[PDB]
C-alpha cells in the first residue's frame, strides 16, 4: 500500500544520509588487521607437536 | 602332456580367485561400510572362499603325486575346513534367501526381522552349526594305507567294523540337510518372492520396472544355477560311492577331478559375481 | 587415564547406547508428508500451539505412520522442502469439487490450476525423484451434483468429451498422471474417496508397504 | 536435591545390615553415587563407588570383597550391603552424588548421614595443621599435602575441598583446583600446584567454622585428609 | 499519482546512493593486495570425527573457548560434544525434530534450538537437577526460525521465516525489538564481535545492518543475484562476508558497504551453506554443495585449499574463538574437525 512505500522511502532516506569514506582505507586497515594478527592464528601457521592439542 | 594344461588352468583360476577374494575382503573391510544385513553375508562367503582356496595347491599336489608328504598335522584341518566351508556356504545362501523373502513378502515385519544385530546373531548361529560339523570331522579324522598302491588319504576315521550303517546314515543325513531342505527352502522362498513381486505396482509396469523385475529374476536364477550346477555333481558322486560299492575306477577318478575343478571354480567365481552383480559394490565403485 | 576422564568416557558410551536405542525405532516409525491446496479436504483426511508443522501420530497394522501437515508454514517452500529426503511418500489431498469456482472471493485464478501447478512443483523436485505420491481426490459426494449442471468447459476449454461423472473423474486422473515427468522410478497412487468414506488407511498402508518393498529390494542390492 | 538416609543402628559384630539411601528431587539415573564414612572421633574415608547405570563399581582396600553397593534407577534409591561388620566399621555413613563430564562438579551433594555402631600404593593426603585459632573478619590459609602429583596430562589438578559444619554434612567448596562450587560465596580461593595445595578465605564469617577436608580424585581409593578445625 | 511520485522519489534517491557509493570507491582491494605474499596451501587434515548422529546435521556452534560445541539434527537430538576427547557431554531431546539452527551461549549455560516449528527453545545446561531442562519457550514468530545467535545470557536474536528478525528477553519471552525491512525470506544472522550491531541475509540478495538498542536498518547492499543463506563478521567488526546460493562469496565492509571482493570459481557451480572466518581474518572458510569445504584468502581471493572428506553436502561450519580448529558439519550425520 501507500504506507509501505512511505516506510520504505523514509527508511532509504535515513540510510542515504550516512558518512561514507574511501574504500581504499578500509582495504588498507583490513590488510593491517590481517598482517597484525597473522602470528596468533593456528590456521595460518600450523603449531608444532608440543602445541596443537588435537593430537 | 595331458596334466600340463589342466594344472596350469587350475593355478590360473586359483590365482584369480585369490586376488578377487582379497580385493573383495579389502573393499568390504576398509572401503565399503558393513551395516546392511547382506554385507555380513557376502563377508561370510568371502571368508569361506578364502579359507577354502588354500587347499587348492594341496589338491593339485595330491593329484600329481597321488599321495602327500603331509601326515596328520594338517590333512585333518584341511579336511575339517572343507565341511566348514560346505555348511557355511550352503547355510549362508539359504539364510540370505530367507532374508530376501522375508523382506519382500513381509515388509512390515522386515524392519524388525532385518536388524544388523539379528543378522549377526543368525551369522554366529550358522557359524556354530558349521563348526559342529568341523569339530566332528577334526575328531573323526585320520589316514591309512591302501594295499594296491600304498598311498594315503585323509577321510572319515571309521575302520572295518559295524560303523558302516552309521556312515551311511550320516551320509544320507548330510545329503538331505544339504540338497533337499536348503535347496527346497531357497527355491520356495525365491518363487514366493517373485510371485509377490508380480502384484506390486513399482515393479510390474511396462517401461522399465518390468525389465527391472526381469533382471531381478535373472539375478536370482543365475545365482541359484551357479550354486546348484556346480555343487550338485559332487553330491551325485559321493552318494553314488556311498550306498553300494565303487572302487578306484579309471572313469571314477577323472570325473572326481572334474567335479573338484567345478567345486573350486564356483568359489572362485563367487567374489567376481558378487562384486559385479550385487549392485552395491557397483554403486560404490562407480 | 584419569578417573574423571574414564567416567566421562563411560557416560558418553552410555548416552551413545541410549541414542542408538532411541534412533533404531525411527526406522520403524515410518513418516508421511501431507500437503496440498487450502480447504481441499485436508482437514477431514487426518481423522482416518506451534503454528507450524502439525504432528499427528497414528498406526495401522503395526507400522506407526507420521504425518507432517505443513499448512501453517507460509514461508518460502524452497528453503525447507529439503528436510524431507527420508519421507516414504507424499499425500496430496485435493478436491474434485473445486474445479469451477476460482477463489469464491475474487476472479484471477482457478483452484484446480493452482493445484496442478503445486503438484507439478512438488512432483518434479530434485529432492523427490524416488518419492511416491498418494494422490487423494476427496469430496466426491459434492462432485456428483456439481457436474450435472456445470460442465468441464469452465475449467478446461479442451475437454470435448462427455459431461458425466466417470469420464470427468478419468480425465482428472489423466491430467494428474501426466504431471509426472519420469514414470520409471516414480509411481503415483490415486484414490477415489469421500469426506465420509473409509478404506483410506488401507490405501496408505498398501502404498507404504509397496515403497518399503522397494526399499528392501534396494538395500539387499537388487532394485 | 536432598538425600534421605535409612537403616543403621546397633548391630552385633560379624552381622549384617541392609544400609540404604532414598534419593529424591534429582535425576538419580545420571549420577554416580558414593558412600563415605566418618568415625565418631576421626575424619572421612571413601568406602564404595557405583557409577551411572552400575557400569563401574569400586571399593577401598579395607572393604574390597566385604561390602556390596547396589542401585535402583527405576525405584530411585541406593543400597549398600554390609557383610561381616566389625568394630572398625563403626562410623557415620554419608551418601554422595556425582556426575563426571567436562566442567562438572563431582561430590556436589552429601546426605544427612546415618549412624552405625558395632560393639567390641594409595595417594595419601596429609593435613599437617589442625585446630587453628581464628577470628571473624580475618583471613586464614590452611593447607594439605599429597604423596604424589595430582596433575595428569589433561592439565587440570584434582583437589576436592569439603567444609563440615558441626552437626551438618560435608559441603563441597572447591571441586577442582582454582574452581568454585555453585552456591559457595566468592571468597574461597583454592590454589596449589604440584604437591602442596591450599584453601584461602578472604574474610571469615561465623558460619564458616567447622572442620575442613581435602580429597583427591586421581586414582582409587578416594582417601581423605585429616581434620582442620576452626577455633574462635 | 502520489504512489508513483513516491516510487520515483525512492528510485532517484536509491540512484543517488548508488552514485555516491560508486564515487566513494577510489580504489579496489585487488590492486592493493597484488603486491603482498600469498598464503600457501592449507593442508588441513581431519583430526576429530564426531560420529554419533543418526540423521542429517544442519547446525553447529562453538563456545567462547574450544573443547565444547553443540550440534542439531533431525533425529531430535541436540548433542553437545567434547571436542578434544571426542566425547559427547549431553544428548538433549527435542520436542520438534525439525531443527536447522543451534547456538551456544557465551556463558556456557544455555543452548538454542529452532526450526520449522516456529518456536525458539532455550535449555538450561547447568541445573541442580541433573539433566538438561528447557527454560524459556520463545514463541511469536510466524515463520520457520533459521539462526539463533546469543547476544548474552539474557538477550537472544532470532532470524526467522516471517521476513523479520527479533530480539527477545529470556525472563519474559517477549520481543523487545522487531527488525523489519527484509522483503524476502530470511535465513542468516551474525552478531558483531563488540556486541553492538548485527547483519542478516535474505532472499532478496540484500544484507541489512541492524542496531540492537533501537532497532532499524542502518545500512544495506545488494550485490548478490540469488538467495543469501550464510553470513558472518570479519574479526575486527568492520567487514562481513556473504554466502549465497549463487556459487559465489562476496565481502562487504561496515564502513562503505560495497563489493570489496568476490570469491567465485568456474569449477564450482554449487551453493554455499555456511561461511566463517579465522581469528586473523586472512582465511575465509566457506561451505559448499560440492560435498566438501573450501578455504579462501580474504585478500587475494584465491583458493588456499580444500577441506574434502564429507560424504554429503556440508551445511554448517564454525571456527573456534581462539582460532584453534574448524568443525564442519554435513548431511552425512558426521562432524569432522580440521586443523
Ligand atoms: C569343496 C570341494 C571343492 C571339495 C574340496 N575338498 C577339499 C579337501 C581335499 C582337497 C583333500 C583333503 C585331504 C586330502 C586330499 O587328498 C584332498 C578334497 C577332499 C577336496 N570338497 C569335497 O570333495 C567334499 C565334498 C563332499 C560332499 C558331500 C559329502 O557327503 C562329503 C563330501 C566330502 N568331500
Amino acid at each position: 500500500s501507500i504506507a509501505q512505500a512511505r516506510k520504505l522511502v523514509e527508511q532509504l532516506k535515513m540510510e542515504a544520509n550516512i558518512d561514507r569514506i574511501k574504500v581504499s582505507k578500509a582495504a588498507a586497515d583490513l590488510m593491517a588487521y590481517c598482517e597484525a594478527h597473522a602470528k596468533e592464528d593456528p590456521l595460518l601457521t600450523p603449531v608444532p607437536a608440543s602445541e596443537n592439542p588435537f593430537r | 602332456a595331458i596334466p600340463v594344461i589342466i594344472t596350469a588352468v587350475y593355478s590360473v583360476v586359483f590365482v584369480v580367485g585369490l586376488v578377487g577374494n582379497s580385493l573383495v575382503m579389502f573393499v568390504i573391510i576398509r572401503y565399503t561400510k558393513m551395516k546392511t544385513a547382506t554385507n555380513i553375508y557376502i563377508f561370510n562367503l568371502a571368508l569361506a572362499d578364502a579359507l577354502v582356496t588354500t587347499t587348492m595347491p594341496f589338491q593339485s599336489t595330491v593329484y600329481l603325486m597321488n599321495s602327500w608328504p603331509f601326515g596328520d598335522v594338517l590333512c585333518k584341518i584341511v579336511i575339517s575346513i572343507d565341511y566348514y566351508n560346505m555348511f557355511t556356504s550352503i547355510f549362508t545362501l539359504t539364510m540370505m534367501s530367507v532374508d530376501r523373502y522375508i523382506a519382500v513378502c513381509h515388509p512390515v515385519k522386515a524392519l524388525d526381522f532385518r536388524t544388523p544385530l539379528k543378522a549377526k546373531i543368525i551369522n554366529i548361529c550358522i557359524w556354530l552349526l558349521s563348526s559342529s560339523v568341523g569339530i566332528s570331522a577334526i575328531v573323526l579324522g585320520g589316514t591309512k594305507v591302501r594295499e594296491d598302491v600304498d598311498v594315503i588319504e585323509c577321510s572319515l576315521q571309521f575302520p572295518d567294523d559295524d560303523y558302516s550303517w552309521w556312515d551311511l546314515f550320516m551320509k544320507i543325513c548330510v545329503f538331505i540337510f544339504a540338497f533337499v531342505i536348503p535347496v527346497l527352502i531357497i527355491i520356495v522362498c525365491y518363487t514366493l518372492m517373485i510371485l509377490r513381486l508380480k502384484s506390486v505396482r513399482l515393479l510390474s509396469g511396462s517401461r522399465e520396472k518390468d525389465r527391472n523385475l526381469r533382471r531381478i529374476t535373472r539375478l536370482v536364477l543365475v545365482v541359484v544355477a551357479v550354486f546348484v550346477v556346480c555343487w550338485t555333481p559332487i553330491h551325485i558322486f559321493i552318494l553314488v560311492e556311498a550306498l553300494g560299492s565303487t572302487s578306484h575306477s579309471t572313469a571314477a577318478l577323472s570325473s572326481y577331478y572334474f567335479c573338484i575343478a567345478l567345486g573350486y571354480t564356483n568359489s572362485s567365481l563367487n567374489p567376481i559375481l558378487y562384486a559385479f552383480l550385487d549392485e552395491n559394490f557397483k554403486r560404490c565403485f562407480r | 587415564l584419569s578417573a574423571e576422564d574414564k567416567a566421562a568416557v563411560e557416560r558418553s558410551k552410555m548416552i551413545d547406547r541410549n541414542l542408538r536405542e532411541d534412533g533404531e525405532k525411527a526406522a520403524r516409525e515410518v513418516k508421511l508428508l501431507l500437503l496440498g491446496a487450502g480447504e481441499s479436504g485436508k482437514s477431514t483426511i487426518v481423522k482416518q500451539k506451534t503454528t507450524g508443522i502439525v504432528e499427528t501420530h497414528f498406526t495401522f497394522k503395526d507400522l506407526h505412520f507420521k504425518m507432517f501437515d505443513v499448512g501453517g508454514q507460509r514461508s518460502e517452500r524452497k528453503k525447507w522442502i529439503h528436510c524431507f529426503e527420508g519421507v516414504t511418500a507424499i499425500i496430496f489431498c485435493v478436491a474434485l469439487s473445486d474445479y469451477d469456482l476460482v477463489l469464491a472471493e475474487d476472479e484471477e485464478m482457478n483452484r484446480m490450476h493452482e493445484s496442478m501447478k503445486l503438484f507439478d512443483s512438488i512432483c518434479n523436485n530434485k529432492w523427490f525423484t524416488d518419492t511416491s505420491i498418494i494422490l487423494f481426490l476427496n469430496k466426491k459426494d459434492l462432485f456428483e451434483e456439481k457436474i450435472k449442471k456445470s460442465p468441464l468447459t469452465i475449467c478446461y476449454p479442451e475437454y470435448a468429451g462427455s459431461n458425466t461423472y466417470e469420464e470427468a473423474a478419468a480425465y482428472i486422473q489423466c491430467q494428474f498422471e501426466d504431471l509426472n515427468k519420469r514414470k520409471d522410478t516414480k509411481e503415483i497412487y490415486t484414490h477415489f474417496t469421500c469426506a465420509t468414506d473409509t478404506k483410506n488407511v488401507q490405501f496408505v498402508f498398501d502404498a507404504v508397504t509397496d515403497v518399503i518393498i522397494k526399499n528392501n529390494l534396494k538395500d539387499c542390492g537388487l532394485f | 536435591v536432598q538425600l534421605v538416609e535409612s537403616g543403621g543402628g546397633l548391630v552385633q559384630p560379624g552381622g549384617s545390615r541392609k544400609l540404604s539411601c532414598s534419593a529424591s528431587g534429582f535425576a538419580f539415573s545420571s549420577f554416580g553415587m558414593h558412600w563415605v564414612r566418618q568415625a565418631p572421633e576421626k575424619g572421612l574415608e571413601w568406602v564404595a563407588y557405583i557409577s551411572s547405570g552400575s557400569g563401574t563399581i569400586y571399593y577401598a582396600d579395607t572393604v574390597k570383597g566385604r561390602f556390596t553397593i547396589s542401585r535402583d534407577d527405576p525405584k530411585n534409591t541406593l543400597f549398600l550391603q554390609m557383610t561381616s561388620l566389625r568394630s572398625e566399621d563403626t562410623a557415620m555413613y554419608y551418601c554422595v552424588r556425582s556426575i563426571y563430564y567436562y566442567g562438572s562438579s563431582p561430590f556436589d551433594f552429601w546426605g544427612q548421614g546415618t549412624t552405625l555402631t558395632v560393639s567390641s600404593s594409595d595417594i595419601v593426603m596429609t593435613q599437617a595443621t589442625s585446630s587453628v585459632p581464628v577470628t571473624p573478619g580475618e583471613s586464614v590459609s590452611i593447607s594439605c599435602r599429597s604423596s604424589k602429583s595430582l596433575l595428569h596430562s589433561n592439565g587440570n589438578t584434582y583437589l576436592y575441598w569439603f567444609l563440615q559444619r558441626p552437626g551438618q554434612s560435608p559441603q563441597l567448596l572447591i571441586y577442582r583446583m582454582s574452581n568454585l562450587a555453585s552456591g559457595v560465596p566468592d571468597r574461597f580461593s583454592g590454589s596449589g600446584s604440584g604437591t602442596a595445595f591450599t584453601l584461602t578465605i578472604s574474610r571469615l564469617e561465623a558460619e564458616d567454622v567447622g572442620v575442613y577436608y581435602c580429597m583427591q580424585h586421581l586414582e582409587y581409593p578416594l582417601t581423605f585428609g585429616a581434620g582442620t578445625k576452626l577455633e574462635l | 499519482s502520489e504512489l508513483d511520485q513516491l516510487r520515483q522519489e525512492a528510485e532517484q534517491l536509491k540512484n543517488q546512493i548508488r552514485d555516491a557509493r560508486k564515487a566513494c570507491a577510489d580504489a579496489t582491494l585487488s590492486q592493493i593486495t597484488n603486491n603482498i605474499d600469498p598464503v600457501g596451501r592449507i593442508q588441513m587434515r581431519t583430526r576429530r570425527t564426531l560420529r554419533g548422529h543418526l540423521a542429517k546435521i544442519y547446525a553447529m556452534h562453538w563456545g567462547t573457548d574450544s573443547r565444547l560445541l553443540v550440534s542439531a539434527s533431525q533425529d531430535g537430538k541436540l548433542i553437545i560434544w567434547d571436542s578434544y576427547t571426542t566425547n559427547k557431554v549431553h544428548a538433549i531431546p527435542l520436542r520438534s525434530s525439525w531443527v536447522m539452527t543451534c547456538a551456544y551461549a557465551p556463558s556456557g549455560n544455555y543452548v538454542a534450538c529452532g526450526g520449522l516449528d516456529n518456536i525458539c527453545s532455550i535449555y538450561n545446561l547447568k541445573t541442580r537437577e541433573g539433566n538438561v531442562r528447557v527454560s524459556r519457550e520463545l514463541a511469536g514468530h510466524t515463520g520457520y526460525l533459521s539462526c539463533c545467535r546469543f547476544l548474552d545470557d539474557n538477550q537472544i536474536v532470532t532470524s526467522s521465516g516471517d521476513t523479520t528478525c527479533a530480539l527477545w528477553d529470556i525472563e519474559t519471552g517477549q520481543q523487545t525489538t522487531t527488525f523489519t525491512g527484509h522483503t524476502g525470506d530470511v535465513m542468516s544472522l551474525s552478531l558483531a564481535p563488540d556486541t553492538r550491531l548485527f547483519v542478516s541475509g535474505a532472499c532478496d540478495a540484500s544484507a541489512k545492518l541492524w542496531d540492537v538498542r533501537e532497532g532499524m536498518c542502518r545500512q544495506t547492499f545488494t550485490g548478490h543475484e540469488s538467495d543469501i543463506n550464510a553470513i558472518c563478521f570479519f574479526p575486527n567488526g568492520n567487514a562481513f562476508a556473504t554466502g549465497s546460493d549463487d556459487a559465489t562469496c562476496r565481502l562487504f565492509d561496515l564502513r562503505a558497504d560495497q563489493e570489496l571482493m568476490t570469491y567465485s570459481h568456474d569449477n564450482i557451480i554449487c551453493g554455499i551453506t555456511s561461511v566463517s572466518f579465522s581469528k586473523s581474518g586472512r582465511l575465509l572458510l566457506a561451505g559448499y554443495d560440492d560435498f566438501n569445504c573450501n578455504v579462501w584468502d580474504a585478500l587475494k581471493a584465491d583458493r588456499a585449499g580444500v577441506l574434502a572428506g564429507h560424504d554429503n553436502r556440508v551445511s554448517c561450519l564454525g571456527v573456534t574463538d581462539d582460532g584453534m580448529a574448524v568443525a564442519t558439519g554435513s548431511w552425512d550425520s558426521f562432524l569432522k574437525i580440521w586443523n
